[PDB]
Protein backbone atom coordinates (compact mmCIF):
# COMPACT_ATOMS: atom_id res chain seq x y z
CA UNK A 1 0.00 0.00 0.00
CA UNK A 2 1.82 3.19 -1.46
CA UNK A 3 1.14 6.32 -0.37
CA UNK A 4 2.02 8.78 1.87
CA UNK A 5 -0.37 8.53 5.84
CA UNK A 6 -1.63 10.73 6.41
CA UNK A 7 0.11 13.21 9.38
CA UNK A 8 -1.73 13.54 12.92
CA UNK A 9 0.69 14.16 14.67
CA UNK A 10 0.71 18.00 14.72
CA UNK A 11 -2.45 17.96 17.21
CA UNK A 12 -0.51 15.08 19.66
CA UNK A 13 2.18 17.42 20.37
CA UNK A 14 1.61 20.89 22.30
CA UNK A 15 -1.36 22.42 23.51
CA UNK A 16 -4.47 22.72 20.96
CA UNK A 17 -5.39 26.49 20.68
CA UNK A 18 -8.58 28.36 21.57
CA UNK A 19 -11.43 27.92 19.14
CA UNK A 20 -10.96 31.21 18.01
CA UNK A 21 -7.21 30.31 16.63
CA UNK A 22 -8.16 27.02 15.51
CA UNK A 23 -5.18 25.15 14.01
CA UNK A 24 -5.94 23.64 10.10
CA UNK A 25 -4.44 20.77 8.90
CA UNK A 26 -5.59 20.29 5.16
CA UNK A 27 -4.93 16.49 3.65
CA UNK A 28 -4.34 16.83 -0.39
CA UNK A 29 -2.94 13.15 -1.02
CA UNK A 30 -3.34 10.81 1.98
CA UNK A 31 -4.07 7.42 3.09
CA UNK A 32 -5.83 8.33 6.27
CA UNK A 33 -7.53 6.33 9.31
CA UNK A 34 -10.01 8.49 11.48
CA UNK A 35 -10.49 5.22 13.71
CA UNK A 36 -6.81 5.04 14.56
CA UNK A 37 -6.97 9.17 15.02
CA UNK A 38 -10.38 8.62 17.72
CA UNK A 39 -9.44 5.58 19.33
CA UNK A 40 -6.69 7.85 21.15
CA UNK A 41 -10.02 10.22 22.86
CA UNK A 42 -12.73 9.80 24.75
CA UNK A 43 -15.46 10.67 22.10
CA UNK A 44 -18.48 11.99 23.37
CA UNK A 45 -20.39 13.66 20.68
CA UNK A 46 -19.65 13.29 17.11
CA UNK A 47 -22.47 14.77 15.01
CA UNK A 48 -21.89 15.43 11.21
CA UNK A 49 -23.56 17.49 8.20
CA UNK A 50 -24.74 16.46 4.81
CA UNK A 51 -22.78 13.19 5.68
CA UNK A 52 -22.53 10.40 8.44
CA UNK A 53 -19.99 9.29 10.80
CA UNK A 54 -19.58 6.06 8.97
CA UNK A 55 -19.51 7.40 5.96
CA UNK A 56 -16.46 10.29 6.61
CA UNK A 57 -13.91 7.48 7.29
CA UNK A 58 -14.88 5.23 4.21
CA UNK A 59 -14.49 7.78 1.77
CA UNK A 60 -12.26 9.24 -1.02
CA UNK A 61 -12.04 13.09 -1.04
CA UNK A 62 -9.32 15.60 -3.06
CA UNK A 63 -8.83 16.78 0.55
CA UNK A 64 -9.59 16.54 3.92
CA UNK A 65 -9.15 19.55 6.51
CA UNK A 66 -9.10 18.89 10.51
CA UNK A 67 -9.65 21.90 12.64
CA UNK A 68 -9.10 21.05 16.22
CA UNK A 69 -8.77 23.33 19.35
CA UNK A 70 -9.29 23.49 23.10
CA UNK A 71 -12.99 23.30 23.92
CA UNK A 72 -14.83 22.47 26.81
CA UNK A 73 -18.07 20.09 26.73
CA UNK A 74 -19.71 22.34 29.21
CA UNK A 75 -20.22 24.50 26.06
CA UNK A 76 -21.69 21.61 23.77
CA UNK A 77 -25.10 23.26 23.49
CA UNK A 78 -23.39 26.39 21.49
CA UNK A 79 -21.13 24.38 18.97
CA UNK A 80 -23.52 23.29 16.19
CA UNK A 81 -23.74 23.89 12.09
CA UNK A 82 -26.64 25.97 12.57
CA UNK A 83 -26.19 27.36 15.74
CA UNK A 84 -26.68 30.68 16.94
CA UNK A 85 -24.20 30.29 19.83
CA UNK A 86 -21.41 32.72 20.47
CA UNK A 87 -19.35 30.27 18.82
CA UNK A 88 -20.33 29.86 15.55
CA UNK A 89 -21.12 33.46 15.31
CA UNK A 90 -17.79 35.06 16.03
CA UNK A 91 -15.08 32.30 17.00
CA UNK A 92 -15.83 29.38 14.63
CA UNK A 93 -17.51 28.17 11.35
CA UNK A 94 -17.10 25.45 8.47
CA UNK A 95 -18.12 25.59 5.48
CA UNK A 96 -21.78 25.04 4.54
CA UNK A 97 -21.57 24.17 0.59
CA UNK A 98 -19.13 20.87 2.14
CA UNK A 99 -19.94 17.60 4.11
CA UNK A 100 -19.47 18.48 7.49
CA UNK A 101 -18.55 16.73 11.61
CA UNK A 102 -18.12 18.49 14.12
CA UNK A 103 -16.60 16.54 16.92
CA UNK A 104 -16.06 16.51 20.64
CA UNK A 105 -13.42 14.16 22.63
CA UNK A 106 -12.04 14.44 25.90
CA UNK A 107 -8.02 13.33 26.18
CA UNK A 108 -7.33 10.48 28.33
CA UNK A 109 -5.27 9.59 30.90
CA UNK A 110 -3.19 7.76 28.09
CA UNK A 111 -2.08 10.90 26.68
CA UNK A 112 0.32 12.80 28.08
CA UNK A 113 2.17 14.32 25.00
CA UNK A 114 -0.79 17.05 24.54
CA UNK A 115 -0.50 19.79 27.33
CA UNK A 116 -3.13 22.09 29.05
CA UNK A 117 -3.96 25.77 28.62
CA UNK A 118 -4.94 27.80 31.74
CA UNK A 119 -8.30 28.03 30.37
CA UNK A 120 -11.40 27.59 27.58
CA UNK A 121 -11.22 31.13 25.90
CA UNK A 122 -13.49 32.02 23.10
CA UNK A 123 -14.79 35.91 21.79
CA UNK A 124 -18.07 36.47 23.44
CA UNK A 125 -18.65 39.33 21.21
CA UNK A 126 -16.52 41.43 18.09
CA UNK A 127 -18.11 44.38 16.39
CA UNK A 128 -16.90 47.07 14.07
CA UNK A 129 -17.97 51.07 14.38
CA UNK A 130 -17.45 53.59 11.57
CA UNK A 131 -16.02 56.90 12.16
CA UNK A 132 -18.82 59.25 11.12
CA UNK A 133 -21.72 56.50 11.93
CA UNK A 134 -21.44 55.07 15.56
CA UNK A 135 -23.49 51.98 13.82
CA UNK A 136 -22.51 48.88 15.46
CA UNK A 137 -21.86 46.08 12.84
CA UNK A 138 -21.34 42.99 14.74
CA UNK A 139 -18.37 40.76 12.45
CA UNK A 140 -20.33 37.42 12.52
CA UNK A 141 -17.49 35.16 11.47
CA UNK A 142 -17.42 33.66 7.72
CA UNK A 143 -17.30 30.07 6.95
CA UNK A 144 -13.73 28.45 7.34
CA UNK A 145 -12.26 31.99 8.10
CA UNK A 146 -10.90 33.58 11.56
CA UNK A 147 -12.65 36.23 13.27
CA UNK A 148 -11.50 40.06 12.09
CA UNK A 149 -11.06 39.91 16.00
CA UNK A 150 -7.76 37.36 16.04
CA UNK A 151 -5.80 40.38 15.17
CA UNK A 152 -6.28 41.68 18.78
CA UNK A 153 -7.58 39.18 20.88
CA UNK A 154 -4.59 37.37 22.87
CA UNK A 155 -4.54 33.59 22.74
CA UNK A 156 -5.89 33.16 26.10
CA UNK A 157 -8.48 35.69 27.61
CA UNK A 158 -7.29 36.44 31.03
CA UNK A 159 -10.51 37.45 33.03
CA UNK A 160 -13.88 36.77 32.02
CA UNK A 161 -14.95 40.43 31.26
CA UNK A 162 -11.81 41.66 29.46
CA UNK A 163 -11.98 44.36 26.54
CA UNK A 164 -9.90 44.55 23.42
CA UNK A 165 -9.75 47.18 21.36
CA UNK A 166 -8.10 48.85 17.67
CA UNK A 167 -8.37 51.95 15.90
CA UNK A 168 -9.03 51.31 12.14
CA UNK A 169 -7.14 53.32 9.55
CA UNK A 170 -8.83 55.96 7.13
CA UNK A 171 -8.78 53.50 4.62
CA UNK A 172 -11.20 51.31 6.23
CA UNK A 173 -12.97 53.87 7.58
CA UNK A 174 -11.42 54.71 10.43
CA UNK A 175 -13.75 53.88 12.77
CA UNK A 176 -12.92 51.09 15.75
CA UNK A 177 -12.67 47.65 16.16
CA UNK A 178 -13.92 45.63 19.70
CA UNK A 179 -13.80 42.16 20.59
CA UNK A 180 -14.86 40.73 24.19
CA UNK A 181 -13.12 38.22 25.91
CA UNK A 182 -15.04 35.47 27.90
CA UNK A 183 -13.50 32.63 29.78
CA UNK A 184 -14.25 29.06 30.99
CA UNK A 185 -12.42 27.28 33.87
CA UNK A 186 -9.77 24.67 32.48
CA UNK A 187 -10.42 21.07 33.74
CA UNK A 188 -9.05 17.99 35.33
CA UNK A 189 -9.04 16.46 31.65
CA UNK A 190 -8.28 18.49 28.78
CA UNK A 191 -11.54 18.70 26.55
CA UNK A 192 -11.05 19.33 22.85
CA UNK A 193 -12.84 20.08 19.53
CA UNK A 194 -12.51 18.30 15.76
CA UNK A 195 -14.22 19.78 13.16
CA UNK A 196 -13.77 18.02 9.77
CA UNK A 197 -14.89 19.68 6.47
CA UNK A 198 -14.06 17.71 2.87
CA UNK A 199 -14.34 18.35 -0.56
CA UNK A 200 -15.09 15.62 -3.51
CA UNK A 201 -13.43 16.02 -6.41
CA UNK A 202 -14.84 15.62 -10.12
CA UNK A 203 -12.07 13.81 -11.46
CA UNK A 204 -9.57 12.74 -8.80
CA UNK A 205 -10.40 11.69 -5.03
CA UNK A 206 -6.35 10.88 -3.69
CA UNK A 207 -7.30 11.61 0.20
CA UNK A 208 -8.44 7.64 0.80
CA UNK A 209 -9.05 5.41 3.38
CA UNK A 210 -6.81 3.21 5.74
CA UNK A 211 -7.98 -0.60 4.07
CA UNK B 1 -15.87 58.13 41.51
CA UNK B 2 -12.75 60.03 41.12
CA UNK B 3 -9.29 60.65 38.65
CA UNK B 4 -6.28 62.38 39.48
CA UNK B 5 -3.48 63.60 37.44
CA UNK B 6 0.21 64.13 38.21
CA UNK B 7 3.13 65.12 36.73
CA UNK B 8 2.13 68.20 33.91
CA UNK B 9 4.17 71.06 33.89
CA UNK B 10 6.28 73.11 31.34
CA UNK B 11 8.92 71.33 28.90
CA UNK B 12 11.01 72.82 26.22
CA UNK B 13 10.26 71.50 23.37
CA UNK B 14 11.59 67.86 22.18
CA UNK B 15 12.18 66.96 25.52
CA UNK B 16 10.26 64.57 28.10
CA UNK B 17 7.85 64.12 30.06
CA UNK B 18 5.39 61.40 32.22
CA UNK B 19 1.80 62.27 33.55
CA UNK B 20 0.25 59.72 35.96
CA UNK B 21 -3.31 59.51 36.94
CA UNK B 22 -4.03 57.37 40.25
CA UNK B 23 -8.20 56.43 40.12
CA UNK B 24 -9.49 56.56 43.24
CA UNK B 25 -13.08 55.34 41.97
CA UNK B 26 -15.53 53.95 44.12
CA UNK B 27 -15.72 50.98 41.21
CA UNK B 28 -13.26 48.56 39.65
CA UNK B 29 -15.84 48.36 36.94
CA UNK B 30 -13.61 50.50 34.49
CA UNK B 31 -12.76 48.81 31.11
CA UNK B 32 -10.75 51.02 29.80
CA UNK B 33 -9.00 54.61 30.53
CA UNK B 34 -8.15 57.24 28.46
CA UNK B 35 -5.91 60.48 27.64
CA UNK B 36 -7.09 63.09 26.31
CA UNK B 37 -6.02 66.50 25.87
CA UNK B 38 -7.41 69.79 24.40
CA UNK B 39 -5.33 72.66 22.62
CA UNK B 40 -6.38 76.32 22.65
CA UNK B 41 -9.59 76.04 20.80
CA UNK B 42 -9.40 72.71 19.44
CA UNK B 43 -11.22 70.06 20.05
CA UNK B 44 -10.59 67.32 22.91
CA UNK B 45 -8.80 64.42 21.23
CA UNK B 46 -8.01 61.43 21.87
CA UNK B 47 -4.54 60.87 23.20
CA UNK B 48 -3.56 57.57 24.04
CA UNK B 49 -6.02 54.55 26.07
CA UNK B 50 -5.07 51.27 27.43
CA UNK B 51 -8.08 48.55 27.77
CA UNK B 52 -9.28 45.75 30.09
CA UNK B 53 -7.39 43.34 28.22
CA UNK B 54 -4.65 45.00 27.91
CA UNK B 55 -5.19 46.22 23.95
CA UNK B 56 -2.63 49.81 23.71
CA UNK B 57 -3.82 52.53 21.22
CA UNK B 58 -2.68 55.62 20.39
CA UNK B 59 -3.91 58.94 18.88
CA UNK B 60 -2.89 59.88 15.18
CA UNK B 61 -0.60 62.57 15.74
CA UNK B 62 1.56 60.85 18.16
CA UNK B 63 4.69 58.90 16.04
CA UNK B 64 5.36 56.34 18.84
CA UNK B 65 6.54 58.86 21.14
CA UNK B 66 3.97 58.23 23.60
CA UNK B 67 3.46 55.37 25.40
CA UNK B 68 0.63 54.48 27.68
CA UNK B 69 1.02 51.83 31.05
CA UNK B 70 -1.36 50.31 33.91
CA UNK B 71 -0.25 48.79 36.88
CA UNK B 72 -3.68 47.43 38.25
CA UNK B 73 -1.26 46.79 41.70
CA UNK B 74 -1.95 50.46 42.30
CA UNK B 75 -4.90 51.94 40.39
CA UNK B 76 -2.62 53.77 38.49
CA UNK B 77 -2.18 54.87 34.63
CA UNK B 78 0.97 56.39 33.48
CA UNK B 79 1.71 58.45 30.14
CA UNK B 80 5.61 58.89 29.17
CA UNK B 81 5.70 60.82 26.25
CA UNK B 82 8.96 61.72 24.42
CA UNK B 83 10.09 63.97 22.06
CA UNK B 84 7.81 66.58 22.90
CA UNK B 85 6.92 69.67 19.75
CA UNK B 86 5.20 72.91 21.04
CA UNK B 87 1.98 71.32 19.24
CA UNK B 88 1.50 68.90 22.00
CA UNK B 89 0.71 72.03 24.16
CA UNK B 90 -2.75 71.04 25.78
CA UNK B 91 -4.37 70.28 28.88
CA UNK B 92 -4.49 66.67 29.01
CA UNK B 93 -7.01 64.96 30.90
CA UNK B 94 -7.61 61.46 32.00
CA UNK B 95 -10.63 59.44 31.70
CA UNK B 96 -12.30 56.31 32.52
CA UNK B 97 -15.08 54.05 30.77
CA UNK B 98 -17.43 52.38 32.45
CA UNK B 99 -18.65 49.15 30.27
CA UNK B 100 -16.88 51.17 27.50
CA UNK B 101 -17.57 49.31 24.20
CA UNK B 102 -17.16 51.04 20.22
CA UNK B 103 -16.01 54.51 19.96
CA UNK B 104 -14.46 56.17 23.49
CA UNK B 105 -17.71 57.71 25.73
CA UNK B 106 -15.73 58.30 29.34
CA UNK B 107 -18.03 58.05 31.86
CA UNK B 108 -15.66 59.86 34.56
CA UNK B 109 -12.86 62.73 33.91
CA UNK B 110 -10.45 64.34 35.68
CA UNK B 111 -9.38 67.82 36.65
CA UNK B 112 -6.86 67.95 34.15
CA UNK B 113 -3.23 68.67 34.14
CA UNK B 114 -1.68 71.04 31.85
CA UNK B 115 1.53 70.82 29.99
CA UNK B 116 3.17 73.84 27.66
CA UNK B 117 6.31 73.05 25.03
CA UNK B 118 8.45 76.04 24.13
CA UNK B 119 10.77 76.02 21.37
CA UNK B 120 13.96 78.12 20.86
CA UNK B 121 14.17 80.80 22.55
Amino acid sequence: AEGVECDFSPLLSGTPPQVYNFKRLVFTNCNYNLTKLLSLFSVNDFTCSQISPAAIASNCYSSLILDYFSYPLSMKSDLSVSSAGPISQFNYKQSFSNPTCLILATVPHNLTTITKPLKYSYINKCSRFLSDDRTEVPQLVNANQYSPCVSIVPSTVWEDGDYYRKQLSPLEGGGWLVASGSTVAMTEQLQMGFGITVQYGTDTNSVCPKL
Amino acid sequence: VQLQESGGGSVQAGGSLRLSCVASGSIFSINAMDWYRQAPGKQRELVAGITSGGSTNYGDFVKGRFTISRDNAKNTVYLQMDSLKPEDTAVYYCAAEVGGWGPPRPDYWGHGTQVTVSSGS
